[PDB]
DNA sequence: AGGACAGCGTGTCAGCAATA
RNA sequence: UGCUGA
C-alpha cells in the first residue's frame, strides 16, 4: 500500500526564519532520486539535526497486507503487525497537487502538499513516481532515522 | 467636548433624513415607490439585489461557490429549482446585445441611417459636387448627398436603418428579473463570462477532479442572483 | 481692498496638482477654488471639458441637468464618508440621490422639502 | 399573475402570525400536532405541510390587487 | 482669428445638436476640422444653416447667428419674416451676449405657428452631452409612454420631473409633457434606465 | 429691481431631589 | 433648576 519510499538527508533545519515552538521545518533532498522534501516535524518528540539521514515512506494503509483502513482510531487494535519498523509515524491528507511551472519544457514534475493536522509537507519531483497521490486522499508518513 | 457636540448634531441630521425617506418600500413590481405611489426608482439598487445578499456575488468569491457547489445546491436551490428554470427569453436578449456590441465597438459614434449613407463621401467629393456654393448654408457637396439619398433610393429596401439601430434595452428593464430566469444585470453577466473563461482554463491544468461544468456553474450563479432580490 | 483689477466671476485661484494617477501617472489636473462652469468652456482644446467636476451640485444641475447632479450628489456623499474609512453601500446613496432629485430640482432634505 | 411566485419573508411572518392567532382561538389544527404547546410551532408545522387556507392579497401601488394562495406559493 | 475658432466650435456643436435631434447631417459636417471650415466659410449671415428632418421632409429647422450682440424684438421679427415666407416652423437663435429680457417672452409668445428657441454662444462651445456624468437621453414616442404607464400602472404626474429649462432638455428640444428615457451608465448595474416627464 | 433685513429653526438617552 | 448614569 506504499505510495512512495526513499532515503533522505537533512540539508537545512529552518531557512524561512519563521520559528514555531515545538515544530521544526526540515528542508531535505532525496538520494538517487533528487526529489525534494519540506517537512514540519514535531522535534520535542523526535529530535532531528542537520546532516542526518532517515528512511521515509508514504502509505495509504499501515497493515502492509492490502486491507484498507477504516478511518477510526483504536489504540486497542489486535492486528499489531502494522508498520512499526518506523520510529515517527504521522497521518494527514493531501490537499494540493500542482504540476510545475515550466511551460515549453517537459517540466512533468509535481509538488504534492500534505497536511498532518497543522504540520505541512511538500514532496516535489518526477511525476512518474508521484502518481499514487490525489487531492483529499489520506496518507501516513512513516519515518525512521539511520 | 467634541464627542458631545458631534452627537448633538448627528442626532438632528439623522432625524431629518429618517423623517423624509421613511415611506419608500419595494413594491410587488420591484419598483421603489413612496406612500402616494410616486415612482422614485424603477429598480431598487438600479438592479434590485438588496445589500446583505450581494456579498458573495462579487467575483473573487466564485472560486468559493464553485468549491462548495454540492453543498450550495443541496442546502438551498437544490436540483428542483435548477431544472424548473427556463432561460430562453433572457438568454436571447443577451445574445442580441452581444451581437450589437460586436458590430459597434465604439458606442459613441453617432449612429444614423443617413449618416450610414455617407460612404459615397468619396463618390461625391470626386467630381459630382465640384460646382456650387452654400445654397441654404449646408454645402455644395452636401446637397448632392441629400438629393441621392432623399428620393433617388429604394422605396422600402433602402435599409441603412438596421445597420444603424439602438442597442437592445437592458434585460432587467424588459424581462422582470424576479420571474424570469437568467435575466441579470449587464455587469454581472460580464463578470460571469470572465470567470467562466478563467475557470475553464484552470480545470485543464488542475490535478484535482472537478465534477462541475462551466454551464452548471453558470446556472448556479444565475440562481444565486435571482434569489438575492 | 475690495477693488479688484480683473477676475473671472466666481474663481478665486487655480492650481495644477501635477500628478493624480499612478496608473497613467501622466495625468494633470487644473483644480480651482471657485465655481464658474461656462468660463472654462472656452478652453476645450487646452483642458478636457468632459471629466469636469465640481462639488456645487446646483451649478452642475444648471449646466448639465438633474440626471448629472444625481451622480455628483452620490459621489459627494461617498467622498465625505471615505475620509474616515467608512463605506456606505452604493445602493443607499442611489436611493437618497433619486429621492432628492425626484421632481426635477435639487431639493433639500429638510423642513422646506416637506 | 405577474408578481413573484415565492413567499416573501414578510408574508411568511404575517401568515404564521395569523394562523397562530387562529389556532390559539381554538381553531382546528390540520397538522396532527405531537405534544407541542406553542401555536407558532404548530403554525410552522402547518406551513411546512402546505395546509393553510389563506389568500395573500398583494396590493399594487395603484389599488389593483392579486390574490395568491398560500399553497400556490414557493416557500423557501 | 480667434473669432474663427469660436465660429467653428459653435458650428460643430450645432451640427451635433441637429444630428442628435434627428436631422439629416452628413459625416463631413460632424467631422469637419478648422482648416476646412475656414476653407469653406468670414461673416455671420452665411453661417446660417437650414436642416431637414429624417421623416416629414417639410419639417425642417433653421439656425440663426444674429449680428447684434444683444438681440431684440425687431431682430426677432426680421427673420421671423424669413421663416414665415420660406415656410418653415422651427428656428434656433445663437446669441452672443444674451437677449434683452422682453425678447425671451416674445419667442415664447409666438404660438406653435413659429416656435423659436435661443442658445447662448458660450453654451455651445462644448457638447455637454459628451460629459462623463451626463447620461444618454432619448425622447420617447407617444406610443412608448403609453406602454410604460400601462406596465407600471402609473400616471404622467407621479413620475420624476425634468425641468423645461434643463440644459439637456433645451439641447434635445423637448417640449413640455414629453417623457424622456435616460440610460445611466451605472457602476452597480451597467445600464440603468430611468424616465422623466419634461415639465 | 439692487438690496435690508427680522425671523424662524432644530439639538442621543434614561434616573433622583424638589418644588413651580 | 443643580446633580448623576450610559
Amino acid at each position: 500500500g506504499i505510495l512512495f519510499e526513499d532515503i533522505f538527508d537533512v540539508k537545512d533545519i529552518d531557512p524561512e526564519g519563521k520559528k514555531f515552538d515545538r515544530v521544526s521545518r526540515l528542508h531535505c533532498e532525496s538520494e538517487s532520486f533528487k526529489m525534494d522534501l519540506i517537512l514540519d516535524v514535531n522535534i520535542q518528540i523526535y529530535p532531528v539535526d542537520l546532516g542526518d539521514k532517515f528512511r521515509l515512506v508514504i502509505a495509504s494503509t499501515l497493515y502492509e497486507d492490502g486491507t484498507l483502513d477504516d478511518g477510526e482510531y483504536n489504540p486497542t487494535d489486535d492486528r499489531p503487525s502494522r508498520a512499526d519498523q518506523f520510529e515517527y509515524v504521522m497521518y494527514g491528507k493531501v490537499y494540493r497537487i500542482e504540476g510545475d511551472e515550466t511551460s515549453t519544457e517537459a517540466a512533468t514534475r509535481l509538488s504534492a502538499y500534505v497536511s498532518y493536522g497543522g504540520l505541512l509537507m511538500r514532496l516535489q519531483g518526477d511525476a512518474n513516481n508521484l502518481h499514487g497521490f490525489e487531492v483529499d486522499s489520506r496518507v501516513y508518513l512513516l519515518m525512521k532515522k539511520l | 467636548v467634541d464627542t458631545a457636540v458631534k452627537t448633538s448634531r448627528s442626532g438632528y441630521l439623522q432625524r431629518c433624513i429618517i423623517k423624509h425617506l421613511e415611506g419608500l418600500v419595494v413594491q410587488y413590481d420591484l419598483t421603489v415607490r413612496d406612500s402616494d405611489g410616486s415612482v422614485v426608482q424603477f429598480l431598487y439598487g438600479e438592479d434590485g439585489l438588496d445589500i446583505p445578499k450581494t456579498q458573495f456575488l462579487q467575483p473573487k468569491q466564485f472560486p468559493f461557490l464553485a468549491s462548495n457547489y454540492e453543498v450550495i445546491m443541496k442546502s438551498q436551490h437544490l436540483h428542483e429549482v435548477l431544472s424548473r428554470a427556463d432561460p430562453k427569453k433572457a438568454l436571447h436578449h443577451f445574445r442580441a446585445i452581444k451581437k450589437w456590441q460586436s458590430k459597434h465597438p465604439n458606442t459613441l459614434l453617432r449612429r444614423g441611417a443617413f449618416l450610414s449613407y455617407s460612404q459615397k463621401i468619396q463618390e461625391a467629393v470626386k467630381a459630382l459636387k465640384l460646382e456650387s456654393e452654400n445654397r441654404n448654408g449646408r454645402s455644395p457637396g452636401t446637397q448632392e448627398m441629400l438629393r441621392m439619398w432623399y428620393e433617388l433610393d429604394e422605396e422600402s429596401r433602402r435599409k441603412y436603418q438596421k445597420k444603424a439601430a439602438a442597442c437592445p434595452d437592458p434585460s432587467l428593464s424588459v424581462w422582470r428579473p424576479d420571474i424570469y430566469f437568467a435575466s441579470v444585470s449587464e455587469t454581472f453577466e460580464t463578470k460571469v463570462d470572465d470567470y467562466s473563461q478563467e475557470w475553464a482554463a484552470q480545470t485543464e491544468k488542475s490535478y484535482e477532479k472537478s465534477e462541475l461544468s462551466l454551464d452548471r456553474l453558470r446556472t448556479l450563479l444565475q440562481l444565486k442572483w435571482q434569489r438575492s432580490l | 481692498h475690495g477693488a479688484v483689477i480683473y477676475a473671472t466671476k466666481g474663481i478665486t485661484r487655480c492650481l495644477l496638482n501635477e500628478t493624480t494617477n499612478n496608473k497613467n501617472e501622466k495625468e494633470l489636473v487644473l483644480n480651482t477654488e471657485g465655481i464658474n462652469l461656462p468660463e472654462l468652456f472656452k478652453y476645450a482644446e487646452v483642458l478636457d471639458l468632459r471629466r469636469l467636476y465640481s462639488n456645487d451640485i446646483h451649478a452642475i444641475a444648471n449646466t448639465y441637468g438633474i440626471e448629472a447632479a444625481l451622480r455628483v450628489i452620490e459621489k459627494e456623499i461617498k467622498d465625505v464618508f471615505a475620509v474616515y474609512g467608512i463605506a456606505v453601500d452604493p445602493r443607499h446613496l442611489s436611493l437618497v440621490a433619486d429621492y432628492m432629485c425626484f421632481e426635477g430640482v435639487y431639493k433639500p432634505l429638510n423642513r422646506f422639502g416637506i | 399573475r405577474i408578481t413573484t411566485p415565492y413567499m416573501t419573508k414578510y408574508e411568511r411572518a404575517r401568515v404564521l402570525g395569523t394562523r397562530a392567532l387562529q389556532i390559539a382561538m381554538c381553531a382546528p389544527v390540520m397538522v396532527e400536532l405531537e405534544g407541542e404547546t406553542d401555536p407558532l410551532l404548530i403554525a410552522m408545522k402547518e406551513l411546512k405541510a402546505r395546509k393553510i387556507p389563506i389568500i395573500i392579497r398583494r396590493y399594487l401601488p395603484d389599488g389593483s390587487y392579486e390574490d395568491w394562495g398560500v399553497d400556490e406559493l414557493i416557500i423557501t | 482669428e480667434e473669432e474663427t475658432y469660436r465660429l467653428w466650435k459653435i458650428r460643430k456643436t450645432i451640427m451635433q445638436l441637429c444630428h442628435d435631434r434627428g436631422y439629416l447631417v452628413t459625416q463631413d459636417e460632424l467631422d469637419q476640422t478648422l482648416e476646412e471650415f475656414k476653407a469653406q466659410s468670414p461673416r455671420r449671415t452665411d453661417l446660417t444653416v437650414l436642416v431637414a428632418h429624417n421623416d416629414d421632409p417639410t419639417d425642417q429647422m433653421f439656425v440663426f447667428f444674429p449680428e447684434e450682440p444683444k438681440v431684440g424684438i425687431k431682430t426677432i421679427k426680421v427673420y421671423c419674416q424669413r421663416m414665415q415666407e420660406e415656410n418653415i416652423t422651427r428656428a434656433l437663435i445663437v446669441v452672443q451676449q444674451g437677449m434683452t429680457p422682453s425678447a425671451k417672452q416674445s419667442l415664447v409668445d409666438m404660438a406653435p405657428k413659429y416656435i423659436l428657441e435661443q442658445f447662448l454662444q458660450q453654451e455651445l462651445l462644448i457638447n455637454i452631452t459628451e460629459h462623463e456624468l451626463v447620461p444618454e437621453h432619448v425622447v420617447m414616442t407617444k406610443e412608448e409612454v403609453t406602454e410604460l404607464l400601462a406596465r407600471y400602472k402609473l400616471r404622467e404626474n407621479q413620475l420624476p420631473r425634468i425641468q423645461a429649462g434643463d440644459p439637456v432638455a433645451r439641447y434635445f428640444g423637448i417640449k413640455r409633457g414629453q417623457v424622456v428615457k435616460i440610460i445611466r451608465p451605472s457602476e452597480t448595474a451597467g445600464r440603468y434606465i430611468t424616465y422623466r416627464l419634461v415639465q
